[PDB]
């Protein structure tokens, strides 16, 4: 009984997070080709930390958690440890010490059309930074002004979400690319996600 | 500080078309309502469409129906507002507004300094 990680269930979802109410993923108790994914012309960007993609059909993990959302091409570069941004500061933030790889492909065909895509959010304000794969799925209104905001939208009282509005004819930076990182655990355990 | 930055809008035939821009600073689209108020002779200021940059919902009145279309570039902090089939009756003023939340429905916040738009017979 050896089964097959489902990383087709993450690369081929129907249905991306908002990058503020990222996806999580946990993959277990399965042997995956990593190689399949690295030598795929389907990323722009596949960019590993802590370990070597050539060797990962090589290694075992104690887990391996499968993070997706969908953020602006040009927000790709903040999805790595020690970026600063409205992405890496308020939605997603990996840590210094990241074992994991970043993966990332345009994704304007699916998730822009005429008219605009509203549908995704991203967060603006936020009175601290995150936490390493902390997830925060507030709306308390952002106090940007001299006076309490009181819970109402309004003068400097800002809802702290936004939605980036994808339109198709935008440029490369503007367009919608979904993201899926891969961190790769390491506790001193039975490490149960194999290579071939 | 907000400030919403218009340009387009001069004299047009009638039947011919325009293109008003809004670009606001200060401000990113993606949250607020904004759009078009106009002012013709004789007339009090009225709305004449909105877009929801939350989530891309527009609305219009009676008038403007069809012939203008309003659209945002959320990436661009950009409203536009394409007015076709312009007849003499739409010689105004007109003045991008934005909101301080979500809804159209809600009382523009801030205001444009307005274009003269002038459509001839
Ligand atoms: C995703 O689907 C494509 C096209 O069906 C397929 O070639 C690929 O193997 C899938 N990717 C993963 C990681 O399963």
């Amino acid at each position: 009984i050896t089964n097959l990680c489902p990383f087709g269930e993450v690369f081929n979802a129907t249905r991306f997070a908002s990058v503020y109410a990222w996806n999580r993923k946990r993959i277990s108790n399965c042997v995956a080709d990593y190689s399949v994914l690295y030598n795929s012309a389907s990323f722009s960007t596949f960019k590993c930390y802590g370990v070597s993609p050539t060797k990962l059909n090589d290694l075992c993990f104690t887990n391996v958690y499968a993070d997706s959302f969908v953020i602006r091409g040009d927000e790709v570069r903040q999805i790595a440890p020690g970026q600063t941004g409205k992405i890496a500061d308020y939605n997603y933030k990996l840590p210094d010490d990241f074992t994991g790889c970043v993966i990332a492909w345009n994704s304007n065909n699916l998730d822009s059309k005429v008219g605009g895509n509203y549908n995704y959010l991203y967060r603006l304000f936020r009175k601290s930074n995150l936490k390493p794969f902390e997830r925060d799925i507030s709306t308390e209104i952002y106090q940007a002004g001299s006076t309490p905001c009181n819970g109402v939208e309004g003068f400097n009282c800002y809802f702290p979400l936004q939605s980036y509005g994808f339109q198709p004819t935008n440029g490369v930076g503007y367009q919608p690319y979904r993201v899926v990182v891969l961190s790769f655990e390491l506790l001193h355990a039975p490490a149960t996600v194999c290579g071939p | 500080q907000v400030q919403l930055v218009e340009s387009g809008g001069g004299s047009v035939q009638a039947g011919g078309s325009l293109t008003l821009s809004c670009v606001a600073s200060g401000v990113t689209l993606g949250r607020h309502a904004i759009g078009w108020f106009r002012q013709a002779p004789g007339k009090e200021r009225e709305r004449v469409s909105c877009i929801r940059t939350f989530d891309g919902i527009t609305s219009y009145v009676e008038s403007t129906k069809g012939r203008f279309t309003i659209s945002s570039n959320n990436a661009m902090n950009t409203v536009y507002l394409q007015m076709n089939s312009l007849k003499p009756e739409d010689t105004a003023v007109y003045f991008c507004a934005l909101g301080v939340t979500a809804a159209c429905s809600d009382n523009p916040y801030f205001w444009g300094q307005g274009t003269q738009v002038t459509v001839s017979s």
